[PDB]
RNA sequence: AAAUUGAAGAGUUUGAUCAUGGCUCAGAUUGAACGCUGGCGGCAGGCCUAACACAUGCAAGUCGAACGGUAACAGGAAGAAGCUUGCUUCUUUGCUGACGAGUGGCGGACGGGUGAGUAAUGUCUGGGAAACUGCCUGAUGGAGGGGGAUAACUACUGGAAACGGUAGCUAAUACCGCAUAACGUCGCAAGACCAAAGAGGGGGACCUUCGGGCCUCUUGCCAUCGGAUGUGCCCAGAUGGGAUUAGCUAGUAGGUGGGGUAACGGCUCACCUAGGCGACGAUCCCUAGCUGGUCUGAGAGGAUGACCAGCCACACUGGAACUGAGACACGGUCCAGACUCCUACGGGAGGCAGCAGUGGGGAAUAUUGCACAAUGGGCGCAAGCCUGAUGCAGCCAUGCCGCGUGUAUGAAGAAGGCCUUCGGGUUGUAAAGUACUUUCAGCGGGGAGGAAGGGAGUAAAGUUAAUACCUUUGCUCAUUGACGUUACCCGCAGAAGAAGCACCGGCUAACUCCGUGCCAGCAGCCGCGGUAAUACGGAGGGUGCAAGCGUUAAUCGGAAUUACUGGGC
């Protein structure tokens, strides 16, 4: 039956602050493990992990794309494990993608640099890791380069993330000095070979150099075990160390119940220590049944409604994280069997979408190659083919109902722009790629806008429109050409009333009947009647025919939608009537609406209406390192303000601005604050400013 | 090789076979040099819902054909001692 | 190739290699009998004719040729022996 | 070639798509194509409640 | 299929009866069936020649209750019979498993003889048939498939079955709930009040 | 006995008529498209254009009863791991089932797709001689005897990936020569020459090198003449338009000779003749697969090649041949050209017009589905394997047919709409009400047929020399269905869960009001609308058709409007 037992099984992600060297190292454990040659790298674009031919060109990865390999723990290169790394990328703009995928793993070792430390985009995907509880080891990468230490990203990660790391490594040599790794629990340390030669390891003896602190942190890290449970912390007490077997099952216990983060150190460039983090990832993370069983609920929720863990007996329960853009066969699903088992065109019960699938093939990935394979199991990392209903986040299983698996959850983008093909005849060649993109990507919407003609769109950052402008350009070969989304303005009157008629009739020569009406215009302060529209009759001369006065409301209701202003909606308007002339006869009340027509546009426009600017409600948190220059910047634009609350790690500040500025407003944001704030914009109010903008639309049409 | 099989005439999930002595080339309903008699598997009551013409498949048969095994299932049949 | 028609072409190229040695055998004789014709020595083409009698009819029960390409052979080398005189 | 407008009030700019029908207009000259009404962004006459199929009106609800 | 809506506005623009309701009561008292169902019947439209043929053609075909489809074919065979085509289709009308079934009786309209034959509740010779367009063979028993009876309405419309004509066709037993079809009812045998030359005509223009 | 019993007209030039005269209309039909709407079921249909380029999964294998043998699985033998000499598994051992890879034999030239090419190298009709023909069949014989490799392999070396070498062997139905063969080939004869393979099943006699031999039987091989199937070739006739296309052709036409093809032939070569085609249309040009038939027509006729079937040509484009019975070969070869993919940079792979499916073009045409259960087809002795042929399925009202969306009752003619002569008319028995039923779809239960066959056990003769092996015929036993929750039957509650579209001026069947005023608009022709619109739009009401309705496109008819039947100056 399957390859191989669950326990060989490891599910890790590699996912870190941007070119903190997460695809060199995936390339190196790629190349480590024997399934890739020549170990290249990224800024060549020869890695193979990198396919999309932007990140080819551009050298930075934009998707994750899981792989797997064969490297083993017990007597290392033998024995062989399965290691599932998903190579993410750690791009703020990508986030869902880690989003997504730190959802679906069972574990990830977390990439630090040793020049910086942690940095905002690894704050953010520790806040990501935390919402799933995710088990986690930090690998030190780049402590190859200049001014970079170890001691130092480990109190980094202690203090600022609120963590506690624990040494596993301590590294021989800083900048160029660094030859190699040194172990607290082996306590031997590795010299790895000459460049691109690393796949042996030379164990040699530790030098005297270091070996007061190695010392110091092996009894550490000694101590740190034992606190996993009592009978580690006594039979320490009696003057006798551990061992090996039972602290790295004391810690991986302790990883398990995501007490603590273990940090090893390497320089995937210069081919150090990426092996000796493999040893991590078999000693220290789970594996998919070491994990806590998965919580399956039926279509109600309860504490246990499905108990579901990896079996090949389990029923087939899964969950399908990641669609794909594939031009060939439409779509492309990954999704990881959290039990059970399923089989090549064998059915499945879309148990969100309310539909049955099937699976045309399943195939596993190197990177982008397809592997075609009969059957996937437990703990398997696959990607479905055909199957048409499902999107990201819908859980895939068999009539036997785990049907709830806990999330829904994605953020909201940032950043909105439009788009235009070479000519509005590929309006809809666009509208098509935009659906599949839309359909692909959670947090990318395409936002099909009303109030004019426009295709918007929304992403998380001006990088993420930019892979998706010329992915679209590229993989769908229609190029769209872009610009800022248009404005909302609106009409409505101050407060004063004004006293207006309109007079003309019909049938002075036998023609059909007319209509007349009197109208005074009074408005109401914005944000009175929740309905936009309200009114008060008070026809007492002339009485307009009792099926007609409901009609001249309803008429004057054109007029308001109509906006004589620019053309925009006048909302919060009201208008009474008084006066007109009828008998009783068969009069026109089209002819009254026309009259009402006249009235309207003569006494709106002489009551002295306001042309408002959408302004809306921001919010945004952000450390107190940069409030005032962020608040500098907002008070530039428009700076209408709300006030200030200090949160546990942070500061609470909304304002107001207008839609007309708040365009590109997300970049500047994050430039000015390293990226660290965190912010939505919504509306509160539409309001006045004087601007010369405002003549646009009477430009094109209208006075 | 002149062999003698089943048509497969009809309609769906209504089979009519049809005996036809065809080059063992040709299709299925393809080219025949001469059909000899019809058979149907599902006549409840129609003319024997088999029909065999034994003159002629002796020509075949003794000039040097052969015979598929439904024909000669039938054949069996149609001489009546089973 | 992707089906068991590589076997195919193997098995022919072989039989390529074969048939063409056999053949040039059988052209060569015949080139041997045309030669001793266009000489004018009777007794030398008789001799020549029977040399490659029996291989042209060894050939043609090989199939290499056709029975009737080999009767055809036999018969204008006979004819035109018979018409040197 | 040319192509008329049937219904009432239109929608169609420079570069908007529409389909194409047979039958002349029998007074416009030279006009020999009907423009199908409710197809292509070319959508049908608004407000009609007899012959909707033909200028391609949604049935009302009601 | 079945025509469905008013059956007095059929029978009382055709003017004449076609019997659509119950022949229970009376039909003049019910609908003033002189005008037109429209509002405009006061009026007397003229009616040309092309008029009469549609008004005959609907005529025929609101009594029997078949439609233009499936009544183009009734004409098609019973054109392809030798003999005369008008004749020969009011045979295959008459011959209708509803028509026989209402002429029997078991159901006071052709309404409710269709509603019947298509409830599974008859059975031609022995086989129950849901097919209102059965057409039924001379020499067939109609045995009406007891559990059939029992229901009164089938028992009041078999009451009401008489003060009509026993048709000489028919042969129903008329108490165990059968019928013999002798022969395929001639066109004498019908009212005569219907031309069916007309449709000949009309079909064949 | 039946093989037909089958021919319609109108609007429209004029003040008005008659006639020629064209435009349009009612009809039938469609691979259809689109708008509106849309319940089911059965059966059929579904890329007409871009023969445009194609990701991927499959679309051709089989045979151990041909061979060497042992890659995997086991039946296995002897053991001293395991171990209670094993029921608690170590290996040598193709010894047997079975079989990776290899040799070999058969298939792959079938089945399937497309209509680019093709105006005659074709197709159809009817004949002909100058031939071939595996597997299939009738008949007649032979089935000595031996050797040389070579694969697999082994060793070594490349392929720093894929993909190949240098030597050493060993088998076969692989291959080669001698023996022999004639009514076979050549030859007037005289005379000469020609081939082959063995395997499997059983066992009484008797010799053995337990290998067997041997007497059997089942298969197989070679040769020769027939049968049949398929196939090659030839001829006469028909098989689109354009003369704004009048000449065209040197292997061109033929004679002789040589060669070649299986076969006859300027198929080819070499002479020699100067001929040959042509107004019955040569040549050139455009276009096109032909046909059985399909749509239409009363018939002659017109248009056409969707489905199913026969023929042909083609398989990225151009050219060539190799094996073969059969190819100049879709999933074979080789070369040139374009393109694509892999490349470790030294190279290499591929051909969807196969089924699915993508992208593009289009207005437009389907799932990357289920199984060999039937029929088949290849191989096999058979079980048995392959089968995107096939049988079924999924999508779509694409079409044809059937059915229901309730049936009866009901004058308070309810309400209300609309009209109005102001009394009422009509919606209208229509709904409401009342009773009856459950088709269909939804649930529940029950359940045909498509199933022939083949396996084991068995008997009768048949076989021999053996009643053994094996055909072959019965017999009993377990069984082989994808569709599939089949069709269908019966029960369950309720009338629920199911009607729309067009038209209403004449042609034409169906009329009034309001709203518009040559504006908005309609329209197939005639035309309507410039204040009283049955012609626009809405309302009411009606007429047609009804899971369709309408529009468009398209062929034909009506068109006696290319008139041969059937017209005119
Ligand atoms: N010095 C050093 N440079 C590195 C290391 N890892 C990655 N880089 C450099 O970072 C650049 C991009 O690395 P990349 O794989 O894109 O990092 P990622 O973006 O997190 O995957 C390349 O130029 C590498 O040379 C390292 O361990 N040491």
């Amino acid at each position: 039956a399957r390859t191989t037992p669950i326990a060989r099984y490891r599910n890790i992600g590699i996912s870190a602050h941007i070119d903190a060297g997460k695809t060199t190292t995936t390339e190196r454990i790629l190349f480590y493990t024997g399934v890739n040659h020549k170990i290249g790298e990224v800024h060549d674009g020869a890695a193979t992990m990198d396919w999309m031919e932007q990140e080819q060109e551009r050298g930075i990865t934009i998707t994750s794309a899981a792989t797997t390999a064969f490297w083993s723990g017990m007597a290392k290169q033998y024995e062989p494990h399965r290691i599932n790394i998903i190579d993410t990328p750690g791009h703020v703009d990508f986030t869902i993608e880690v989003e997504r995928s730190m959802r679906v793993l069972d574990g990830a070792v977390m990439v630090y640099c040793a020049v910086g430390g942690v940095q905002p985009q690894s704050e953010t995907v520790w806040r990501q890791a935390n919402k799933y509880k995710v088990p986690r080891i930090a690998f030190v990468n780049k402590m190859d380069r200049m001014g970079a230490n170890f001691l130092k990203v480990v109190n980094q990660i202690k203090t600022r993330l609120g963590a506690n790391p624990v040494p596993l490594q301590l590294a021989i040599g800083a900048e160029e000095h660094f030859t190699g790794v040194v172990d607290l629990v082996k306590m031997k340390a590795i010299n790895w070979n000459d460049a691109d030669q690393g796949v042996t390891f030379e164990y040699e003896d530790i030098p005297a150099d270091m070996v007061e602190l190695a010392n110091e942190w092996h009894q550490n890290l000694i101590e740190s075990a034992a606190e996993a449970s009592e009978e580690l912390m006594e039979k320490y007490l009696g003057g006798e160390e551990l061992t090996e077997a039972e602290i790295k099952g004391a810690l991986r216990q302790r990883v398990l119940n995501n007490e603590i983060i273990l940090v090893t150190c390497g320089s995937a460039f210069k081919n150090k220590g990426v092996q000796a983090m493999l040893d991590a990832v078999i000693d220290y993370l789970p594996s998919p049944v070491d994990v806590p069983a998965i919580n399956g609920i039926l279509d109600d929720g309860k504490d246990t409604p499905a108990e579901r863990h990896a079996s090949d007996d389990e029923p087939f329960s899964a969950l399908a994280f990641k669609i794909a853009t594939d031009p060939f066969v439409g779509n492309l699903t990954f999704f990881r069997v959290y039990s059970g088992v399923v089989n090549s065109g064998d059915t499945v019960l879309n148990s969100v979408k309310a539909a049955r699938e099937r699976f045309g093939r399943i195939v596993q990935m190197h990177a982008n190659k397809r592997e075609e394979i009969k059957e996937v199991r437990a703990g398997d990392i696959a990607a479905a083919i055909g199957l048409k209903d499902v999107t990201t986040g819908d859980t895939l299983c068999d009539p036997d109902a785990p049907i709830i698996l806990e999330r829904m959850e994605f953020p909201e983008p940032v950043i909105s722009i439009a788009v235009e093909p070479k000519t509005k005849a590929d309006q809809e060649k666009m509208g098509l790629a935009l659906g599949r993109l839309a359909k692909e990507d959670p947090s990318f919407r395409v936002w099909t806008d009303e109030e004019s003609n426009q295709t918007i769109i929304a992403g998380m950052g001006e990088l993420h429109l930019d892979i998706i402008v010329d992915r679209m350009k590229r993989e769908f070969n229609v190029e769209a050409n872009v610009g800022k989304p248009q404005v909302a303005y609106r009409e409505t009157i101050r407060q004063k009333v004004t006293d207006v008629e309109g007079k003309h009739a019909k049938q002075s020569g036998g023609r059909g009947q007319y209509g007349h009406v009197v109208i005074d215009m009074y408005p109401l302060e914005p944000g009175s009647n929740p309905k936009g529209y309200e009114f008060i009759n008070d026809i007492k001369g002339g009485v307009i025919p009792g099926e007609y006065i409901p009609a001249v409301d309803k008429g004057i209701q054109e007029q308001l939608k109509a906006g004589p202003l620019a053309g925009y909606p006048v909302v919060d308007m009201g208008i009474r009537l008084h006066f007109g002339s009828y008998h009783d006869v068969d009069s026109s009340e089209l002819a009254f609406k026309l009259a009402a027509s006249i009235a309207f546009k003569e006494g709106f426009k002489k009551a002295k209406p306001v042309l408002l600017e959408p302004i809306m409600k921001v919010e945004v948190e952000t450390p107190e390192e940069n409030t005032g220059d962020v608040i500098g910047d907002l008070s530039r634009r428009r700076g209408m303000l709300k006030g200030q609350e200090s949160e546990v790690t942070g500061v609470k500040i909304h304002a107001e601005v207008p839609l007309s500025e708040m365009f590109g407003y997300a970049t500047q944001l994050r430039s000015l604050t390293k990226g660290r704030a965190s912010y939505t914009m919504e509306f509160l109010k539409y309001d006045e400013a004087p601007s010369n903008v405002a003549q646009a639309v009477i430009e094109a049409r209208g006075k | 090789m002149v062999t003698i099989r089943l048509a497969r005439h009809g309609a769906k999930k209504r089979p009519f076979y049809q005996v036809v002595v065809a080059d063992s080339r040709n299709a299925r309903n393809g080219r025949f040099i001469e059909r000899v008699g019809f058979f149907n598997p599902i006549a409840s009551e129609k003319e024997e819902g088999t029909r065999l013409d034994l003159d002629r498949i002796a020509h075949w048969v003794g000039q040097g054909a052969t015979i598929s095994d439904r024909v000669a299932a039938l054949i069996k049949e149609v001489n009546k001692a089973a | 190739n992707i089906k068991s028609a590589k076997k195919r072409a193997i098995q022919s190229e072989k039989a390529r290699k074969h048939n063409a040695s056999r053949r040039s055998m059988m052209r060569t004789f015949i080139k041997k009998v045309y030669a001793a014709i266009e000489a004018g020595d009777k007794a030398a083409a008789q001799k020549a004719f029977n040399e490659m009698q029996p291989i042209v009819d060894r050939q043609a029960a090989k199939g290499l040729i056709h029975k009737n390409k080999a009767a055809r052979h036999k018969a204008n080398l006979t004819a035109q022996i018979n018409k040197l005189a | 070639v040319t192509s008329y407008i049937g219904g009432e009030g239109h929608n169609l700019q420079e570069h908007s798509v529409i389909l194409i029908r047979g039958g002349r207009v029998k007074d416009l000259p030279g006009v020999r194509y009907h423009t199908v009404r409710g197809a292509l962004d070319c959508s049908g006459v608004k407000d009609r409640k007899q012959a909707r199929s033909k200028y391609g009106v949604k049935r009302p609800k009601a | 299929a079945r025509y469905l809506g008013p059956k007095l506005k059929l029978s009382r623009r055709e003017g004449t009866d076609l019997f659509l309701k119950s022949g229970v009561r009376a039909i003049d008292t019910k609908c003033k069936i002189e005008q037109a169902p429209g509002q405009h019947g006061a009026r007397k439209p003229r009616l040309s020649d092309y008029g009469v043929q549609l008004r005959e053609k609907q005529k025929v075909r609101r009594i029997y209750g078949v439609l233009e489809r499936q009544f183009r074919n009734y004409y098609k065979e019973a054109a392809r019979l030798k003999g005369n085509t008008g004749e020969n289709l009011l045979a295959l009308l008459e011959g209708r498993l509803d028509n026989v079934v209402y002429r029997m009786g078991f159901g006071a309209t052709r309404a409710e003889a269709r509603q019947l034959v298509s409830h599974k509740a008859i059975m031609v010779n022995g086989r129950v048939v849901n097919i209102a367009s059965y057409q039924v063979s001379p020499n067939d028993v109609v045995s009406i498939r007891e559990k059939a009876k029992k229901q009164s309405r089938v028992k009041a419309a078999l009451e009401l079955a008489e003060q009509r004509e026993k048709p000489t066709w028919l042969e129903v037993d008329a108490g165990k709930m059968e019928g013999t079809f002798k022969r395929k009812p001639e066109r004498s045998d019908l009212s005569a009040d219907i031309n069916e030359h007309l449709i000949v005509e009309l079909y064949s223009k």
